């Protein structure tokens, strides 16, 4: 019985109860964030090429 | 020193920016039309743009501007329908002359708001002695051009034409604005037409003044 002197909580249980969740990226912020800052730069900059501002406040020509 | 389209390039620059005040809408506007700048639509475009888009406003700059719109001659109902409300919240705070213009040029371009009238009529005819009576000949116009048949400002218009002598330009708005109205009183009408002798500085109103009396049909003067 010399495997019940050794922990019973084995390797694989210390493994998945320490790294349970997979941890949040520095980069994930970046990414995320300059992927939807792109979308408010194209439609509100007054130089962005698909602007929103002649659909909006149309024109008076 | 002396450049028209480098002071229209200046003027487009003044009103393509963000925050343009109301004042700055203004004076673009009467700097458009001393200019006579009729060949460029989008300038006038985007002075009423800022002009729609402002939300002070005193009686000057308002003013102005609705002299501005009128003396050019452009139209765009949606802002100059949208500039009554500056007018019925700044009616008790503005002079005769400036209620006179404002009357004047909301009347122009038919807009139907009948608060204002109301409120302007019952105001030229509380004070009638403060009126010189081209004041008195715009408001007739404005509100005559505006939907109200008003009948009270046009007999106050009768009385006061009738004492006072007056310009010829006077006499002929008066007249478009009995001839829209429909009123043919001759009392008003012969006092109106007296004052057609001493050389008219312009040919629209005495054009006017012929269609006024053709739709009332008195006799060619």
């Amino acid at each position: 019985d010399r495997v019940l002197s050794l922990p019973a909580v084995s390797k694989n249980q210390v493994l998945e109860n320490v790294f349970h969740t997979a941890p949040k990226a520095p980069v994930e912020h970046l990414e995320k964030m300059v992927s939807a800052n792109s979308k408010v730069y194209d439609a509100l900059n007054l130089q962005s090429k698909r602007v929103l501002i002649w659909q909006v406040k149309p024109a008076l020509f | 020193e002396n450049d028209v389209p480098a002071i229209l390039k200046e003027i487009d620059s003044l009103v393509s920016r963000e925050a343009v005040s109301a004042k700055e809408v203004s004076d673009a506007a009467v700097a458009l039309t001393y200019l006579q700048v009729k060949a460029n639509r989008r300038l006038w475009g985007k002075v009423l743009e800022k002009a729609g888009a402002a939300q002070d406003y005193d009686a000057a700059s308002l003013t102005n501007l609705l002299w501005a719109i009128n003396t050019g001659g452009v139209e765009h109902f949606k802002t100059v329908a949208e500039l009554a409300g500056p007018a019925v919240s700044l009616l008790p705070s503005l002079s005769p002359v400036q209620l006179s213009i404002v009357v004047e040029a909301l009347g122009g371009a038919g807009v139907k708001n009948y608060e204002l009238y109301n409120k302007a009529s019952a105001v030229v005819v509380s004070k009638i002695g403060e009126f010189k009576p081209a004041e008195i000949a715009r408001v007739l116009y404005g509100v005559a051009f505006g939907g109200v048949n008003d009948v009270a400002l046009a007999k106050a218009a009768g009385k006061v034409f009738a004492s006072t002598e007056v310009d010829s330009r006077t006499a002929a708005q008066a007249l478009y604005a009995l001839a829209k109205l429909g009123r043919a009183d001759k009392a008003t009408v012969d006092a109106l037409l007296k004052s057609f002798k001493k050389g008219t500085e312009s040919a629209s109103d005495a054009a006017a003044a012929s269609f006024a009396l053709g739709s009332l049909s008195f006799k060619a003067e």
